[PDB]
RNA sequence: AGCAGUACAUGCUAAGACUUCACCAGUCAAAGCGAACUAUCCAAUAACUUGACCAACGGAACAAGUUACCCUAGG
RNA sequence: CCGAGCCUGGUGAUAGCUGGUUGUCCAAGAUAGAAUCUUAGUUCAACUUUAAAUUUGCCCACAGAACCCUCUAAAUCCCCUU
């Protein structure tokens, strides 16, 4: 009676757009640059590139009542940190090619 | 150790790659052996006798 | 027996029925004859363009094979090779 | 026999005939909705018509 | 003919739809406002509490609803 | 197995013994202000700045411009403080501010801005647009001399160039009117370069205009080392950067090596690199002023190619990489029927041998 | 991750005084 | 066609922009910045500048915030910046200072909304 | 499965397979999803859409279906205006 | 846990992925269009659809006791 | 040996589970899982044979994978070089 959830793509792995980076019951890894979130908190790549995991300062949305209450009660000088997953775009959006010589 | 991890890096790359090419070349050269007429006609000698 | 999994519902049974093949035996079929094939047949002298070309001449020149028992209703001329016809 | 919610079929008022089942509270009047209607490609009034099942 | 009848039936009903949607939205707001009054109606009963601590059923509170019905009647 | 941190861990100075006595943020804004500050700081652990932040030489950018002007801070602070006390003294000023009817003269602000922070804001804009990266290979200068370039559009109108604003090639058909503050006796060089226009070499530029040995503000009297040529951004090639550079010469300079014929309609002869041109004359002239505008193709460009340049107009398109698909498999289990269309090249029916 | 030096970089409940519901 | 940095859905503010307007209000001054998503500051207007400060009775009031918007809008057009995103908090958006500053930007030609990316 | 019919001594086709599967001439088998018509009210739009897809069978299933049908069901057919005509032949398949 | 709240674009379509795993089933989703712009068969139905506490829950369409008179089976 | 006679035929009846299964040589070759009126059996899995096509496989540097209090160590995943 067990299921498989966790990191599908580890650090430095190459992902294509739409690849599921990780599956989680709760937010253990947060969406970074070019990483989308699903309804079930699934993390997926929005661009083709290399997966990177970093530690970034956490700032919740002002309307996230539950999270805003936490940060307001923190001692001044203390910053919350979380683990974020990013995708570093490997290719350019496009190139300019000569098509005609009018 | 005679070399550090950084200096060892890539020193054997060329040989390691060429060795795999030999493995690849052997694995793609499989084909049925040639068939020769002399082999088939030679079987007629089973009935070879002194005149 | 083949198709028995030892107790569970077989895969070929648990899939729902859908009319993929419904009425297949009554569907009309047409053998495709391309302009490439028609031109090739004319080039090799197997179909003569100087006379009316019908199913008999196409069949006689071995250009097409018609199976009436397999619901073939004739030949359907297809545009493949139109550029060089 | 009794359920908190009822499954009922909403029919479009446009007369196209598109209908979708919807959930409403048992103790409520006939439901009317502005659900989207594919046939007309725009939102249209939907009128509750027939009870399908009880949840 | 069947296609045309369905096409004409849809067109006729669609013509009446904009007015029907407007009328429907009005009855929604009407009931939306009645709901707002329902909240304040219970508040009015509390106004007649006269420092009554108990949250149990109050005869005056129920009677005032009947009295309000009497006020409406004319 | 645990590894000691490779440096000070976050939220470690915070004394947990007296948590209740510590001062809390109490507000989202205060936490956010501290959060942004912490993010900017460098950290031993992996951060977004590492992978996405641009990698640039740590050594400070060389400054090749004119020296900063000398200012007496004590006198400057004295006059400014007295000016504000005079302004605040007026009852009408206080009433206008309280009633929210007061406003600032935009024209007067820009006049003072040009004298004070404008050179440093133009440098920031030039840095953001990559002019220093592409013109001087990362060397930077502060445009101390405000350069005013305007294109006469029609008879009574003028299209100004303000460091990045868009000017169409039609408006730039003729040489612009250039003015700047120059003391008597000074000599200046003015060039116009297209950073993104070159059709053959990625790193090269086109010399659209080059005036040398300009005496003071009299641009017309300066020698025409290269006749003016309108910007011709190719259709579909995007937005191009056109940068006017003003150089303050230290003495008369011989530009015969950089001379070009009149008229010059050969793109090979107008191929230009500002870094190489400045490098040979760095001893004698210093970058003084900078203006630039953004240009994209317009109908007037076609005339330049066919008539002035006597060539066919090149057209470009923005082409994206072909969509990625996994390697097709013989049995695409659980994939929709349309899976086979992803690997299909022709939409028309095929008949094989038949 | 536990083994890595950055283990615990995102712990915050110690910073907040525990409250019993 | 340039890709915006999508993601960061669980944190504030969003990174999905090319340029954004950021307003920094201090105890004594008002500052408005236009910066690229990569963190570079394209143009800026601040009450600390003498050019603006000398025409202001106060540098911390609504009039100062409106004046910064009018000045920044002019500098934006000169720099070729016509579109940007503004990411305020609920209280900042409601405040009259930001309403006046936003109005000055829109009346100055800045749209305060960026065009969508063209994926295809 | 009948390998040798009582009257003809010939292999027989499993008609259960014909009812549920479509065989493309390339050897692929197409089927419907189980329960695509059942209890739609309690299924999300995304689940309903994948339930109405025509999906391919895996290698193991395809070989089993091939054994259960005789050669007649594997012949090439030229039906007029067949919706699956293009899918009968594979394209750009290296393997 | 075998539910409820509360919305009614839980619209259409479509790259790329995940999955208790084997299958069946299940899950996430860019772009785009349009909006907003904040189990199987069986049985009923015109259609769209609905229905077995099939709880032994991969479910035979539908069936209990007893044998110390016992019969057969191997371990 | 009649808790229901015997004989022939249906009949080489069915099930269940044992037992047996006949020359030589060479090559490869031992896995330990899921569903089921299913656990003395089976079919998809695990391992295994032959042929074929092609290109990496194994070992494994750093970096990297969560908070919630981790018994927290012994380890794992990922992984260039070799
Ligand atoms: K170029
Ligand atoms: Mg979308
Ligand atoms: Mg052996
Ligand atoms: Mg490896």
């Amino acid at each position: 009676s067990g299921r498989r959830q966790g990191i599908k793509k580890m650090e430095g792995h190459y992902v294509h757009a739409g690849n599921i980076i990780a599956t989680q019951r709760h937010f253990r890894w947060h969406p970074g640059a070019h990483v989308g979130v699903g309804k079930n908190k699934c993390l997926y790549a929005l661009e083709e590139g290399i997966v990177r995991y970093t530690k970034e300062v956490y700032v919740p949305h002002p309307r996230n009542t539950e999270a805003v209450d936490l940060i307001t009660r923190l001692p001044k000088g203390a910053v919350l940190y979380k683990t974020f997953v990013h995708v570093v775009p490997a290719k350019p959006e496009g190139t300019f090619k000569l098509v005609a010589m009018l | 150790p005679y070399m550090t991890r950084e200096q060892e890096r890539g020193h054997a790359a060329v040989r390691r790659r060429e060795a795999f090419e030999a493995i690849k070349a052997a694995a793609t050269s499989k084909f049925p052996p040639h068939r020769f007429i002399a082999d088939q006609l030679d079987h007629l000698n089973v009935t070879k006798k002194w005149s | 027996r083949l198709g028995f999994e030892g107790g569970q519902t077989p895969f070929y049974i648990r899939i729902p029925k859908y009319g993929f093949n419904e009425g297949h035996s009554f569907r009309r079929q047409y053998k495709p004859l391309s302009l490439n094939r028609l031109q090739y047949l004319i080039d090799l002298g197997r179909v003569d363009p100087s006379q009316p070309i019908d199913l008999t001449q196409l069949v006689n020149g071995r250009g097409v094979t018609i199976q009436p028992l397999k619901r073939d209703y004739g030949v359907q001329l297809v545009e493949e090779g139109a550029d060089t016809f | 026999s009794k359920s908190k919610n009822i499954l009922v079929r909403m029919v479009s008022e446009a007369g196209t005939g598109f209908c979708f089942n919807t959930k409403r509270n048992r103790l409520r009047e006939k439901l009317t909705l502005l659900h989207y209607d594919p046939v007309v490609k725009q939102r249209v009034l939907f009128v509750e018509k027939k009870k399908i099942r009880s949840l | 003919q069947k296609r045309r009848e369905r096409e004409q039936h849809i067109a006729e009903c669609m013509a009446k739809m904009p007015q029907m949607i407007v009328n429907w939205q009005q009855q929604q707001r009407e009931n939306w406002e009645k709901a707002q009054a329902d909240k304040e109606r219970r508040a009015r009963l509390q106004a007649e509490a006269q420092e009554l601590l108990g949250y149990q059923v109050d005869p005056r509170s129920a009677r005032f609803q009947e009295l309000l019905q009497d006020l409406e009647k004319k | 197995r645990r590894t000691p941190p490779l440096g000070p861990m976050p939220n470690s100075d915070i004394d947990l013994s007296n948590l209740e006595r510590l001062e809390k943020y109490r507000s989202f804004d205060r936490y956010r202000r501290r959060a942004e500050q912490e993010a900017q700081a460098p950290h031993w652990w992996r951060t977004y700045r590492e992978y996405f932040g641009e990698k640039t030489d740590p050594k400070e950018k060389i400054d090749i411009g004119l020296p900063p002007p000398k200012v007496s801070r004590t006198q400057q602070l004295l006059e400014r403080k007295q000016a504000i006390q005079e302004l605040r003294a007026n009852v009408e000023e206080e009433r206008a501010a309280r009633l929210r009817t007061a406003s600032v003269p935009l024209d007067a602000v820009r006049a003072e801005w040009e004298r004070t922070c404008g050179p440093y804001h133009k440098q920031r804009l030039a840095e953001y647009y990559g002019l220093y990266r592409d013109l001087f290979h990362g060397a930077t200068f502060v445009p101390r001399v405000p350069l005013h370039v305007a294109y006469a559009v029609g008879e009574d109108d003028l299209m100004p160039v303000y460091c990045g604003n868009e000017v169409t090639p039609t408006e730039a058909a003729q040489a612009p009117e250039v003015t700047y503050e120059a003391e008597e006796g000074s000599l200046w060089t003015l060039l116009l370069t297209s950073l993104d226009g070159h059709l053959l070499e990625p790193d090269a530029e086109y010399l659209h205009w080059l005036l040398t040995n300009i005496p003071g503000n009299r641009v017309a009297e300066g020698q025409v080392t290269c006749p003016y040529l309108p910007p011709f951004p190719a259709r579909g090639s995007g937005i191009h950067r056109l940068a006017f550079l003003l150089f303050k010469q230290d003495q008369p300079i011989d530009f015969s090596e950089d001379a070009r014929p009149s008229p010059c309609y050969q793109l090979a002869q107008r191929t230009f690199r500002t870094f190489d041109f400045y490098k040979k004359h760095q001893e004698t002239m210093t970058p003084a002023g900078l203006s630039f505008f953004q240009c994209r193709w317009d109908d007037s460009v076609t005339y330049i190619f066919h008539q002035l340049l006597d060539m066919r107009e090149p057209v470009f398109e923005f082409v994206r990489p072909p969509p990625y698909h996994p390697k097709q498999k013989r049995f695409p289990h659980r994939q929709p029927l349309r899976y086979l269309d992803r690997y299909r090249d022709s939409h028309e029916p095929t008949y094989g041998i038949y | 991750y536990k083994t890595k030096p950055t283990h615990g970089i995102g712990k915050y409940k110690h910073l907040i005084k525990a409250e019993e519901p | 066609v340039a890709r915006k940095e999508r993601g960061w859905r669980t944190v504030f503010p969003s990174r999905e922009f090319w340029h954004r307007l950021r307003v920094i209000r201090t105890q004594h001054h008002v500052e408005a910045l236009v910066e690229h998503q990569n963190g570079k500051v394209v143009v800026s207007a601040s009450t600390r500048e003498w050019a603006i400060k000398k025409h202001l009775y106060s540098t911390r009031n609504v009039v100062a915030c409106e004046s910064i918007g009018r000045v920044l809008a002019q500098r934006c057009l000169e720099a070729g910046i016509n579109f940007m995103v503004y990411q305020p908090t609920p209280w900042e958006a409601a405040s009259d200072s930001m309403k006046r500053l936003q109005s000055a930007m829109t009346e100055g030609g800045v749209v305060l909304r960026e065009p969508q990316r063209i994926y295809e | 499965l009948t390998y040798f019919s009582a009257r003809k001594g010939k292999r027989k086709t499993v008609k259960a397979v014909i009812d549920r599967f479509l065989r493309l001439h390339c050897g692929l088998w197409v089927r419907r999803k189980a329960g695509y018509k059942k209890k739609l009210w309690k299924k999300t739009p995304a689940r309903k859409k994948r339930l109405r897809e025509f999906v391919f069978c895996n290698k193991t299933q395809s070989k089993l279906l091939d054994k259960m049908t005789t050669s007649f069901w594997k012949r090439r057919n030229w039906y007029v205006d067949d919706p699956y005509q293009k899918y009968h032949d594979r394209t750009n398949l290296k393997v």
